[PDB]
């Protein structure tokens, strides 16, 4: 009769939700949010720190920080009141009543995952928990067991090669480039067009620009010429307070980070490349599967034209009698999230809860013997 | 291991198929094995042996409309089978209308048969929906809320207040009639209600201003949609058809009342705790509570550390309140857990928590003091901690000079000269089993202007840009070179005492005339140095040796602490000069030498620089600074000039006198911290010397010869406006430049004491008498006068609080 | 229960009274009279103007003569009220953007001079919004001396945002004689302009559109009106009822290089973060006697909608009681059962001097 | 002997002069003045401006505007104005025949350096030209090759990180925050005394205060206590009205806020946090040599004991075994201009030049 508690938490938005559930029933962004100012009305309900949808809801009067930055936890403080705010708040439920699934990325260092445990089993005293490896069940909501995943959320972007339900770790690659570095590289070159976005209220204003008009362009070279050639490619953006500011080349020059990660500084190779030497880390005989599987996953992978353009490149760098499959699931901001709804509902995984009284006889060190 | 997969023949053949039917693999009935329904995801596992050698092929089959879950649960527990069977078995995906041939060729029988339907979907809906209602707000003193059956103008009255909850929007519409404490409790019930949720907003609309023009066009579209401004004139009812705001709150804070379900000696006991009015300490954690609101809600309160029998049977005595008083279906049961606690469920208490009696990403570093610790000078230092050099100096150089804005190239022949009012860049060129590798050198002069120290550097960028930016530059300061620097003239480097130009021209003269000293001193056997100093008494030293050129003849003067590699240098200066050299030692001194000085003056000449390090302890020196949030010190090893900065206070160890160097920009409290300091250091000297050592301090520009003389050459140009101790002490004067002695030991000090003062000094601003505590001059007043001015006595004004003691001297000028 | 006193301090007028009460109970002029070759305060001060020379201690909002005000307080406790100010905790109301050693002032003459067992101390602008059940919105004060634009976000303030015009009430007063004088009558007698701030209560108003109002005045006699003086004479006041209150808006009819009360409303809005100007833009919340004349709601709705985007909600909240809602913010505030642990009391204060009020009260 | 022009195009100063030459001959405030009421008086049409200190003589008539007021040229009809002053009102020369050399903020936009090639050549058709970065000229003026500027002007603060030669432009870090928000900082918490300054002619006499009287405390939580326990750091300024006002700790709050810029409403990072940051974003190897070289550039950085307190803070967020240096030259409010006469007067330049002829293709 008990229910499990599946939670997704990511480095800009947390998904939440019950396992056997087909969607998270709660998704709301990892922030905490405190205030600028002085309160000057007594008695009015004012908080000391606002989470969540609150804390975006009331961000002009707010500093927003992210407890996770660049997928690592740096305020574990404010990541409790991110999961005070899941559980108490969104879901409504009482933790001591509902197993949790949590989900780590891959190559996660133990001392995040052994503090992770303390919390829920000393904090909130979770009857039992589990960790997983994020790429693995987006690889299962796919309904797959072999194939090579690009996770790109808000903090990292990783490529998980997984052969027969087993990740190859020789093999996973990781780029420090994801969705804030892109939204900071929007409000970088949208300086140059006149407008000014600089506190952390006006970084999720150029957020949803992002996530709303920005697209991977097919060829990026023949784009820049064709956005001086007209205005075909200008869209109009309306601001909180009714402004209405407009965006040409910038809506794909933003994404083309992720292939040409030297716009933003950094020296390294781009999605494209990534992919091409995750799979070229493995063995020969496994490259054909890995080639027609590539699995896409994390908000970052959603502009529209990044699967066409991704099985563009990749034909250009693997062989040309090799088939090609770019695999974009519609609901792939949710494909780890899904996964876990699947594991925590199978008969057979009651015997991988790490328990609490296993918890209080063992210590923190119990969830890596039983997640490897 | 699932159950399914136990009767698994292991090594032996097989054929067998499952379905996934709600996250568990069925298996098949072997009669119906060929027929797949589309809505449906299966695994095969086919065991057949091939002349000895057992194939395992496991496949999981996918119909065209397999949901999420059967998809997924098809994955995971094919990969369960596989371990299950050791790993051996190959894994193929097979789906509808593109199935491998080996897949077909299990069905060779042409038995493979699409079936229509499928087993349903193990997943959850989750839908998002929602509540909409139309909720009312009346009372007196605190309004009650109430929500109503339907959403229709004869639901409401013009003396009230109504909430109109269509999830993120949310109507606040005020009755003509509305009082005043409703209208502010119901902007708190729909701020509490946005704010539960994270999202929405709230509209306030009046009693009549129900129109485009007042709403907004979108605002009143969603506003007419349920409640239509046509049928208002005729359903509205009136202030009085709405009921007496005194019943409506008298009636329902009766109606509220407290439950608790407590599991005691095994029994469950459910006891009507309280009533009306209800605070949060009546709820404890042990144990759950029913909070009965009647038709208007029932919630549950379960704590963090209750009872599974009582988190069960509080939530069904509280389901059955339901249909015993056969309530509405509109009534509802809310679990609340202990933390989540929503505005709603506040509301039915009337004490919870406390008012808010009184962040910037900005973070000032906050490092609280500490009193350094001398002892750890004494525990000796790392002074060959690092140490590399790429090569011996034996590669090629070229070396260039800052000459008129642009680079002359020094001729072979002037190697190891360097003039210490220019800058020079030096390029060196070594290579290590044929690969070469360069090291550009900008070497500036301490008295280089910035046109030629800028020079040295941007071509220095020019000269590594023509190298493809393979070398290494390296900025070298006089006096402060570095030991493969040294090692590239062969550790033997001549300084001349001038320079060229500057920012235009001037009178560039070129040499050192015929009549110039120079001092040569090294700290190792590489770093033997020749600097050109001033003629003048002041400047020779006893451990070092010096070379006089003159028009009559050249002279080495060997002091008595000088080492032979200081000696070999010299003779080799004076074996170019055409005259011939004469050696003196340091006592045999004749005196046509000290005529060409003019004349013998005091020079630096200690115990410590006359004797060899055999016996001696060499010198120490340590800066000490407050510039990195706590006063620290910190040894100089190599220490020269350029090593004293104005900005901090150094302590100079020779043995029979610590030096204390005061800087002129330097704080106070690092002057007095650098004192006490040195107290505290010879006070934990073991080594047996005397414990009342000389303690003197030095202030900037007013150096004496012997404490100049602990370091190499000494640049009076810098901070002694170019004259000698001894041209000092005749300008100003021996009591105007004396080293005043360290001495131990105010505050603390009773206010009979303090030093006096009359009320008319301490009153002013400037132009004060030294030894005035700034911060507490009104101690600086008697006893008699002290009551005159603040009317009351020393001992009643200092057991007034603080806060009064500070106005008491603002208001008498004393602050 | 201790009776709480609630004493706006306003900048022409003292609003002073009871908590609890829908009202203030006494209502009388900020001047105080001294003998120019003494002390007379409120309107006795006014019966003897030859007499004594009129100053303002709170001219402009901010309180400026001391002695001055102590007997304001003198008068309001003693006289008005008739009470003791040693048995009733009261709430004070000050300025925006008041000076901390102002604050910490008032806080010294109420403990040490009148010995109140509690007081506290709370922004006009805030107890206006609060009198209106919102925690967000931008307040415009126009009050006697000085006009006020105030922003507050869920109960925070926007202090770089607030604005300050020094047009208010008595600038429209003397300005209604200068242009009363120009047709033909004569308003220059000190007993002359408190019919003149009658005439200006009763019979000016906004007009939707200045230039349009004026081609009708100049065109048809249908916007004039009639007034009876004390001495039975009735004169008739034309395009001067409108004239009046433009002022408002346009600065540059008393020499002001200023701009009007909806650039500067516009203005203040702009200044606050972007997220929050939606809100701001819909609750655009009125106090103060200067905001009492008819047609000044629909005209600044006018006027801020054409400054700010098209697709922006704007709202002009216009409280029927808005010339007291200070007060009977107050009077909300200082009644509530939640608020007796707000209140500095004189031990605490003993203690920690005048400066405690910027840590309990904010 | 061609002589080259060196003019620095500061936020709110331009310094303009001869290249080698000590210090630049001419720098007066980046201010045109346009008249208010256009035709009413002589030297008052439309077509009239006046720039520099002229411009605030006459401010009563005129408006009055900053072109390049956050580092950026964003007005270019007023810019021509500024250099046409340069050449023929301040420098007294013909733009034909001297190159000019001039400066460009840190990421300066290409547009932005396509705009002000094509004003000199076909504006003023100078012969050469050549623009360069403020960070690396006052660099080369401190004799080093590699380092960490911090430029603190009066409308923008910049952290740019420099090794051998050549900037990252990755690190740099930009705050809108300098000596002109201290300015105005300093009349608010000075009108919270009650000395009431909010005139122009005002703010002239508040920036004299900040030049002469403010300090950067070390410990700020320190200096304040003492501030409050007694006036031993009050100190008495002369008003030109002979009125004498006193300040206490106003001295230090207004330079705090290069450290807190929250005093001000800005949500941004002191200028310890954005110099952290900037060589955080370099590459690790090059980190030991920037946190050696942290050269101050720019009026703003001349605040006594603002290099002791950058040490504080720095040392508090690097490694505990990193050595932090500070460097503090004593023509650091020039050092952007002295590094450009150096520049200008290399022989090597004759090839950096952009000549006209290349221009005309
Ligand atoms: N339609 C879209 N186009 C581009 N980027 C998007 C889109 N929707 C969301 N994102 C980006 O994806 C990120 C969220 O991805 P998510 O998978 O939640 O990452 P995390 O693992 O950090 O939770 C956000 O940074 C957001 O900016
Ligand atoms: N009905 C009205 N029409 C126009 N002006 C009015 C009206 N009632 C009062 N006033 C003006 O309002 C001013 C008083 O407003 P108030 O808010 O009390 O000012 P303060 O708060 O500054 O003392 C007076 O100058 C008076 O002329
Ligand atoms: N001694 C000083 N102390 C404090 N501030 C100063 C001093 N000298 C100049 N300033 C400030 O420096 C600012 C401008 O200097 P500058 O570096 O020329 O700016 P920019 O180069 O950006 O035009 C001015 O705002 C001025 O207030
Ligand atoms: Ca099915
Ligand atoms: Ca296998
Ligand atoms: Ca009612
Ligand atoms: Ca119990
Ligand atoms: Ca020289
Ligand atoms: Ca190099
Ligand atoms: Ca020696
Ligand atoms: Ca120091
Ligand atoms: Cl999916
Ligand atoms: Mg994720
Ligand atoms: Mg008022
Ligand atoms: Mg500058």
């Amino acid at each position: 009769e008990t229910t499990a508690l599946v939670c997704d938490n990511g480095s800009g938005l947390v998904k939440a939700g019950f396992a056997g559930d087909d969607a998270p029933r709660a998704v709301f962004p990892s922030i905490v949010g405190r205030p600028r100012h002085q309160g000057v009305m007594v008695g009015m309900g004012q908080k000391d720190s606002y989470v969540g949808d609150e804390a975006q809801s009331k961000r002009g009067i707010l500093t927003l920080k992210y407890p996770i930055e660049h997928g690592i936890i740096t305020n574990w403080d404010d990541m409790e009141k991110i999961w005070h705010h899941t559980f108490y708040n969104e879901l409504r439920v009482a933790p001591e009543e509902h197993p949790t699934l949590l989900t780590e990325a891959p190559l996660n260092p133990k001392a995040n995952r052994e503090k992770m445990t303390q919390i829920m089993f000393e904090t909130f005293n979770v009857p039992a928990m589990y960790v997983a490896i994020q790429a693995v069940l987006s690889l299962y909501a796919s309904g797959r067991t072999t194939g090579i995943v690009l996770d790109s959320g808000d903090g990292v972007t990783h490529n998980v090669p997984i052969y027969e339900g087993y990740a190859l770790p020789h093999a996973i690659m990781r780029l420090d480039l994801a969705g804030r570095d892109l939204t900071d590289y929007l409000m970088k070159i949208l300086t140059e067009r006149g407008y000014s976005f600089v506190t952390t209220a006006e970084r999720e204003i150029v957020r949803d620009i992002k996530e709303k008009l920005c697209y991977v362009a097919l060829d990026f070279e023949n784009e820049m010429a064709t956005a001086a050639s007209s205005s075909s490619l200008e869209k109009s953006y309306e601001l909180p307070d009714g402004q209405v500011i407009t965006i040409g080349n910038e809506r794909f020059r933003c994404p083309e980070t992720l292939f040409q990660p030297s716009f933003i500084g950094m020296e390294s190779a781009g999605i494209h490349e990534t992919t091409y030497n995750s799979i070229m880390k493995c063995d020969i005989d496994i490259r054909k599967d890995l080639y027609a599987n590539n699995v896409m996953s994390g908000g970052t992978t959603m502009y529209p034209g990044i699967a066409d353009r991704m099985q563009k490149e990749i034909t250009a760098l693997a062989p040309s009698t090799m088939k090609i499959k770019i695999i974009a699931p519609p609901e792939r901001k949710y494909s780890v999230w899904i996964g876990g709804s699947i594991l925590a509902s199978l008969s057979t995984f009651q015997q991988m809860w790490i328990t609490k009284q296993e918890y209080d006889e063992a210590g923190p060190s119990i969830v890596h013997r039983k997640c490897f | 291991t699932d159950p399914a997969f136990r009767s698994v023949p292991k090594g032996t053949p097989c054929f067998l198929i499952w379905r996934i039917e709600n996250f568990q693999p069925v298996p098949v009935p072997k009669d119906q094995y060929g027929n797949f329904f589309e809505g449906d995801a299966y695994i095969i596992l086919s065991q057949k042996d091939n002349k000895g050698i057992l194939e395992q092929n496991l496949h999981f089959w996918l119909g065209k409309n397999s949901s999420q879950d059967e998809q997924g649960t098809a994955a995971l527990k094919t990969v369960e089978l596989d371990d299950y069977l050791g790993g051996t078995p190959v894994q193929h995906r097979e789906c509808q209308n593109n199935e491998s041939k080996l897949f077909l060729s299990y069905f060779k029988n042409k038995s493979l048969k699409y079936l229509q339907g499928g087993v349903a979907s193990g997943f959850n809906h989750v839908e998002h929906i929602v509540r909409r209602r139309l909720l009312s707000v009346k009372g007196k003193h605190t309004p009650r809320m109430e929500e109503k059956p339907e959403i229709s103008w004869s639901q409401m009255n013009k003396g009230d207040v109504f909430i109109l909850d269509l999830g993120e929007i949310i109507y606040v519409w005020n009755g003509e009639l509305c009082s005043r404490t409703e209208r502010i409790k119901a902007m708190e019930i729909a701020r509490g209600m946005r704010d539960d949720r994270g999202t929405g907003n709230i509209i306030v609309v009046e009693d009549g201003e129900e129109t485009p023009d007042d709403m907004g066009e979108e605002e009143f579209e969603v506003f007419n949609e349920y409640l239509p401004v046509a049928d208002k004139e005729a359903s509205i009812k009136s202030a009085e058809e709405g009921g007496a705001d005194e019943n409506f709150e008298k009636k329902k804070v009766a109606q509220l009342k407290l439950w608790k379900v407590a599991e005691e000696d095994g029994n469950l006991k459910i006891t009507e705790e309280a009533t009306a009015p209800l605070d949060k300490k009546m709820l404890d954690s042990n144990d759950c509570f029913i909070v009965d609101n009647g038709e208007d809600g029932i919630w549950v309160w379960t704590g963090k550390k209750a009872s599974p029998k009582e988190r069960k049977e509080s939530m069904n005595n509280a389901m059955a309140f339901l249909k015993q008083r056969n309530y509405s279906s509109q009534t509802r049961v809310t679990k609340v857990p202990e933390g989540g606690e929503s505005s709603e469920f506040k509301s039915l208490f009337k004490t919870w928590e406390k008012t808010k009696l009184p962040y910037s990403v900005n973070k000032i570093a906050q490092t609280v003091q500490t009193k350094f610790d001398a002892m750890t000078l004494h525990n000796n230092p790392e002074v060959a901690k690092e140490t590399g050099m790429v090569d011996d100096g034996s590669g090629k150089k070229k070396i260039y000079r800052i000459e008129n804005m642009d680079l002359v190239e020094l001729e072979k022949r002037y190697y190891g000269e360097l003039y210490g009012g220019d800058s020079y860049v030096i390029h060196y060129t070594y290579a290590v089993n044929g690969k070469e590798e360069h090291i550009i050198y900008y070497w500036l002069g301490r008295h280089s202007t910035s046109d030629e120290r800028g020079v040295a550097a941007a071509k220095t960028i020019e000269i590594d840009d023509s190298l493809g930016g393979t070398a290494k530059q390296v900025r070298v300061v006089q006096s402060k070179e570095p030991n493969h620097f040294m090692a590239m003239f062969d550790g033997k480097l001549i300084i001349f005492q001038g320079g060229k130009a500057g920012w235009g021209g001037h009178n560039s003269t070129d040499g050192p005339g015929d009549t110039y000293l120079l001092h040569v001193r090294g700290t190792s056997q590489y770093n033997t140095k020749a600097e050109q100093v001033p003629c003048r008494a002041e400047s020779l030293n006893s451990n070092d040796v010096f070379v006089l050129f003159s028009k009559g003849g050249t002279y080495v003067w060997a002091g008595k602490g000088c080492t032979g590699d200081e000696r070999e240098m010299a003779k080799k200066i004076a074996s170019k000069s055409p005259k011939g050299y004469i050696m003196i030692v340091e006592g045999q001194e004749k005196e046509e030498f000290w005529d060409l000085l003019g004349g013998k003056t005091e020079y630096a000449s200690d115990f410590s620089l006359k004797q060899a390090e055999n016996e001696h302890r060499p010198s120490r020196l340590f800066q000490c600074s407050n510039a990195s949030g706590v006063f620290k010190a910190e040894e100089i090893v190599d220490f020269v000039q350029e090593d004293l900065v104005p900005e901090d206070v150094f302590i100079l160890d020779a043995d029979h006198t610590i030096y204390v160097w005061l800087g002129n920009e330097a704080r106070n409290d690092e002057k007095q911290m650098a004192m006490d300091t040195a107290i505290e250091y010879l006070e934990s000297d073991p080594s047996g010397r005397d414990p009342d050592t000389p303690i003197m301090t030095v202030k900037q520009g007013y150096e004496p010869p012997d404490f100049v003389g602990h370091f190499g050459v000494w640049d009076r140009q810098l901070w002694s406006h170019g004259m000698s101790y001894a041209e000092l002490k005749k300008e100003l004067g021996e009591k105007n430049m004396s080293m005043e002695q360290v001495r131990q030991r105010n505050g603390e000090m009773s206010f009979s004491d303090v030093s006096k003062y009359p009320y008319s000094v301490l009153v002013q601003k400037e132009g004060l008498p030294d030894g005035i505590d700034l911060q507490n001059k009104e101690k600086h007043l008697t006893e008699e006068e002290f009551e005159k001015i603040f009317g009351m006595t020393y001992a009643t004004f200092i057991t007034k609080p603080a806060w009064k003691q500070t106005q008491l001297k603002k208001d008498k000028g004393l602050f």
